[PDB]
């Protein structure tokens, strides 16, 4: 049991900038439209400077949860507004998102598993 | 810089112990130390202040502030009353949840004592009623948990 | 008794509780923490309401993106302005206003957000712009500030609103300087706004459709 | 210290500095003296719309009788109409008679609200004789409160009937004066109504 | 721009009057204050430090 | 019957514990004790009356 | 307060701030609850290691006997391996014994180094009849200090000597638990093996 803490980092230079927001829904289902307009948000302004952040709350029934491939949710991030350039610019900008688990987390039980082995 | 502003002041008085006129020192001079002071201050204080505004499970993170803009002495309420329909509020909170019809006619005497009669639904059952809430909010979120009071009714003539 | 509706019932039984049932109210354990929400708190957050369009065809005075009144929830097919409301009738609420308008560095125009507040829209005559000006606005200068902040109590005749017809507030972005364009950067800077609600009531109910 | 449109902090102003220096003028040190007795109110509100004027209208033909219920449109209004936006108040009303010497009577009364057939009577009364003085201050309520949309305009109706007939014809003149306005007024100064597009 | 997000927070103040629910004023808007806030903080703070090892 | 009325309400206190909202445990449960309640009361009360003027 | 990468201060991490709002999930106030007894441990370290499995290995021809030494690799492991980075540890050695019908015995001990002539039993000795269980713990020494390079690996090498023979095959098994690890564990916890490479 515990969250998902997600941070999404854009790199561009000074000069330019851009709004995007970032979708997740703790379920979760196929793809699944602007319901993320629904869903949880986080707005994100780049900038000076990155990086950001958005969490999840632990959702699910039960308490413990499998920890194989039976569920979670689901991720996209959508423009907004453009990421605009000027004529001395990078003209491309671009991102790189990495998760970890924490700070109420916890892990329950051992098993064997595994993926051979590796 | 911080300073030097009152250096130019410091100079003023330097002129000042001229009572002429009065003086301040020409021309008013009695303040090129500014206004505390051609820094910073406010506009690119940037940071400048960044926000981080939250609504309800939606935070919107906004880098580039302005200002908060109100029109006149906002007060805002919060019936009012004047009455406004005297109904308050309700639910949801507190209309989503109240008694509603969910059955239906039937009878005789085809039927045996053990023989089945009429089930009512799980609680899809309010879902698909096209009524109260089992339909609009339940409509969007997908979880739920509530507990249940009925009220049976079957008349029959004496 | 229940909200709205009274049984007056003539020939009770019996309460009838299965056992010790101490009912509840989670629970936890937890069961996806979030909690709780609205309606209470759902139905009311920031949600977004705009589109794309902009260059140079626009002169200063020449209009930009009308939002529309508060039936712009309602036929918006998302949060409550949808489920409770296509229920009730009735609906006071304060307003809260974030717009966003992000551009390129390098480049200098203003936009002018103003909440006309219901004054017969009339012909808005011709001359009248400064005027426009004394309202509940603000001016956003977007060589700096990206986004910017408003907060609109409401204010209307009646004492109540019907839910989509008769309304009250329009937001109005109105283009101030067309917009200088450097060459050479993208033509298109868009706009959004993302709005939330106050406490919020329905009241008077009516059937579903109506 | 300078200002900065699209920030801080609300629509308020300032002292907008003491500035220059001094410089004797030249910047500041501006103090108000009070040139009047002092009223000073001909700057405040309630005064000036204490004054009256306005609609100088409703010509007669004299035949034949009954109304015709006419829409006071509290502007207008037109003359001293130049100030304005918001919505409300609860007026006063001067009524003016010129018609045949010394020899007939007109009756008054408003109003609400859409029609009726019928005995005006009931609603309100004020016999007013011919040749005299335009006196009346109406209250207010049903007068649905939520105050009064501001540019309807202007919610209302006025019921006048001059009874009998002297066979020669007939003039009225109507001028309004709303007092003690409560008006705050709401809203300000929206409509800011810079038509000038006249 | 700091005491207009303490007065985003005094309108949510305004409709929190209403326990419903509770509120704090949707959505969470309970602290439009921002994190002291937009400004400035630290990145580009520069100076924002210079070092001299 | 009596008690059992005020096992409704129990109840409804049942789920008060949610402020929410306020509740008083929908719908306007707080009641379902009914007014003393479902007994008798006047009408067919007989002898509910007799009179003997 | 929204963080900044090549910034200040340190690995440590944060709260990650108290948001939403509430709301009522939504973004916090998460508080821990522990569900077990507790002992808690599991997400602990400890009793995690203090479990036990590993490798099942070592089968045995029987001609002839003298070793061979085993290197004991500690990983492996192969199977609980899935956790790792560092160096270190005072053993708990579990030995299994599948041979003739209570005929034989098995001499076992470690270890330590490179080579030897030898009689075993000097470094040690633990005879252990047939069919029964699977029970020792060493505790460490040089064991050049220095801790123990971490992926060697494993620093090592079991001797194991079937004494006599019945005449028939012969099979042993091999089953490790390290207890109480000192660990800490030391420079946490670079070697990522994220291998998954697989």
């Amino acid at each position: 049991r515990g969250s998902l803490i997600i941070r999404l980092s854009i790199y561009a230079s000074t000069f330019n900038r851009g709004r995007l927001r970032m979708g997740f829904f703790p379920n979760c289902t196929h793809d699944t439209q602007l319901e993320l307009d629904n869903a949880i948000y986080t707005i994100c302004d780049i900038g000076s400077d990155n990086s950001f952040e958005l969490t999840i709350p632990y959702s699910f029934s039960t308490w413990m949860r499998k920890t194989h491939g039976h569920q979670l949710g689901l991720f996209q991030v959508e423009v907004l507004n453009r990421l605009t350039y000027n004529s001395s610019s990078p003209n491309k900008v671009h991102c790189i998102v990495q998760g970890r688990l924490g700070d109420d987390a916890k892990f329950f039980c051992p098993t064997g598993s595994l993926v051979s082995f590796q | 810089l911080s300073n030097v502003e009152t250096e130019a002041n410091n100079i003023i008085s330097g002129n000042e112990v001229g009572g002429e006129i009065i003086t301040k020192v020409a021309d008013d001079a009695s303040n090129l130390l500014g206004p505390n002071s051609f820094a910073t201050t406010a506009q690119p204080e940037n940071k400048d202040v960044v926000q981080a505004t939250t609504t309800v499970n939606t935070t919107n993170l906004t880098q580039h502030p302005s200002a908060p803009t109100i029109p006149f002495t906002p007060d805002f309420r919060n019936v009012d009353n004047f009455h406004s329909m005297a109904y308050d509020i309700t639910t949801g909170d507190k209309n989503p949840s109240k008694l509603i019809r969910l059955d239906t006619a039937s009878w005789q005497t085809s039927y045996s004592r053990q023989y089945k009669i009429t089930t009512v639904e799980l609680p899809k059952s309010f879902w698909d009623d096209t009524r109260k809430p089992a339909y609009g909010q339940a409509k969007y979120f997908a979880a739920v948990r509530c507990g249940f009071h009925f009220q049976v009714q079957v008349n029959v003539n004496q | 008794t229940t909200v709205n509706t009274t049984n007056l019932t003539q020939h009770p039984s019996a309460p009838t509780i299965p056992f010790t049932p101490d009912f509840r109210n989670v629970d936890n354990f937890h069961s996806m923490a979030y909690d709780i929400t609205t309606g209470d708190k759902n139905p009311s957050k920031l949600i977004r309401l705009d589109t794309a369009s902009w260059q140079t065809s626009y002169s200063r005075q020449y209009k930009i993106t009308t939002v529309e009144l508060p039936k712009s929830f309602w036929d918006d097919t998302r949060k409550p302005a949808y489920g409770q409301a296509k229920y009730f009738a009735a609906v006071r609420c304060g307003f809260h206003f974030q717009v966003q308008v992000n551009v390129n560095q390098g480049t200098a125009g203003s936009a002018l957000v103003v909440y006309e507040p219901k004054p017969v829209i009339d012909s808005r005559q011709y001359l009248e712009f400064g005027s426009l000006t004394n309202l509940p606005h603000v001016l956003m200068n977007l060589a700096e500030t990206t986004q910017a902040d408003l907060c609109i109590p409401y204010v209307a005749d009646t004492n109540y609103v019907k839910t989509d017809s008769s309304d009250l507030g329009q937001l109005r972005v109105y283009v101030w300087t067309p917009l200088s364009v450097p060459t050479g950067a993208s033509n298109e800077v868009d706009v959004t706004v993302m709005g939330s609600l106050l406490q919020l009531d329905f009241q008077n109910p009516r059937p579903y459709g109506e | 210290q300078s200002i900065s449109p699209n920030e801080l902090g609300l629509t308020s102003a300032q002292d907008d500095g003491p500035l220059g220096n001094e410089k004797p003028n030249y910047f500041l040190n501006f103090r108000t003296m009070n040139v009047d007795i002092f009223t000073v109110s001909h700057t405040k509100v309630d005064n000036i719309f204490g004054r009256a004027w306005y609609v100088a209208s409703h010509d007669f033909n004299n035949g034949d009788t009954w109304r015709q219920k006419l829409t006071f449109p509290k502007e207008g209004h037109g003359m001293l109409s130049q100030f304005f936006a918001y919505f409300t108040g609860e007026i006063n009303i001067h009524i003016l008679y010129m018609a045949e010497q010394g020899f007939l009577r007109v009756a008054h009364t408003y109003d609400t609200e859409d029609n009726r057939k019928t005995f005006l009577s009931s609603n309100g009364v004020i016999t007013i004789p011919a040749g005299e003085q335009m006196t009346l201050s109406v209250p207010f309520y049903s007068n649905k409160p939520l105050r009064t949309v501001r540019h309807d305009s202007a919610l209302g109706f006025l019921m006048c009937r001059p009874m009998m007939h002297g066979t020669t014809r007939t003039t009225a003149e109507v001028y309004i004066s709303l007092r003690c306005p409560n008006f705050f007024f709401p809203v300000p100064a929206p409509k800011p109504t810079g038509s000038r597009a006249a």
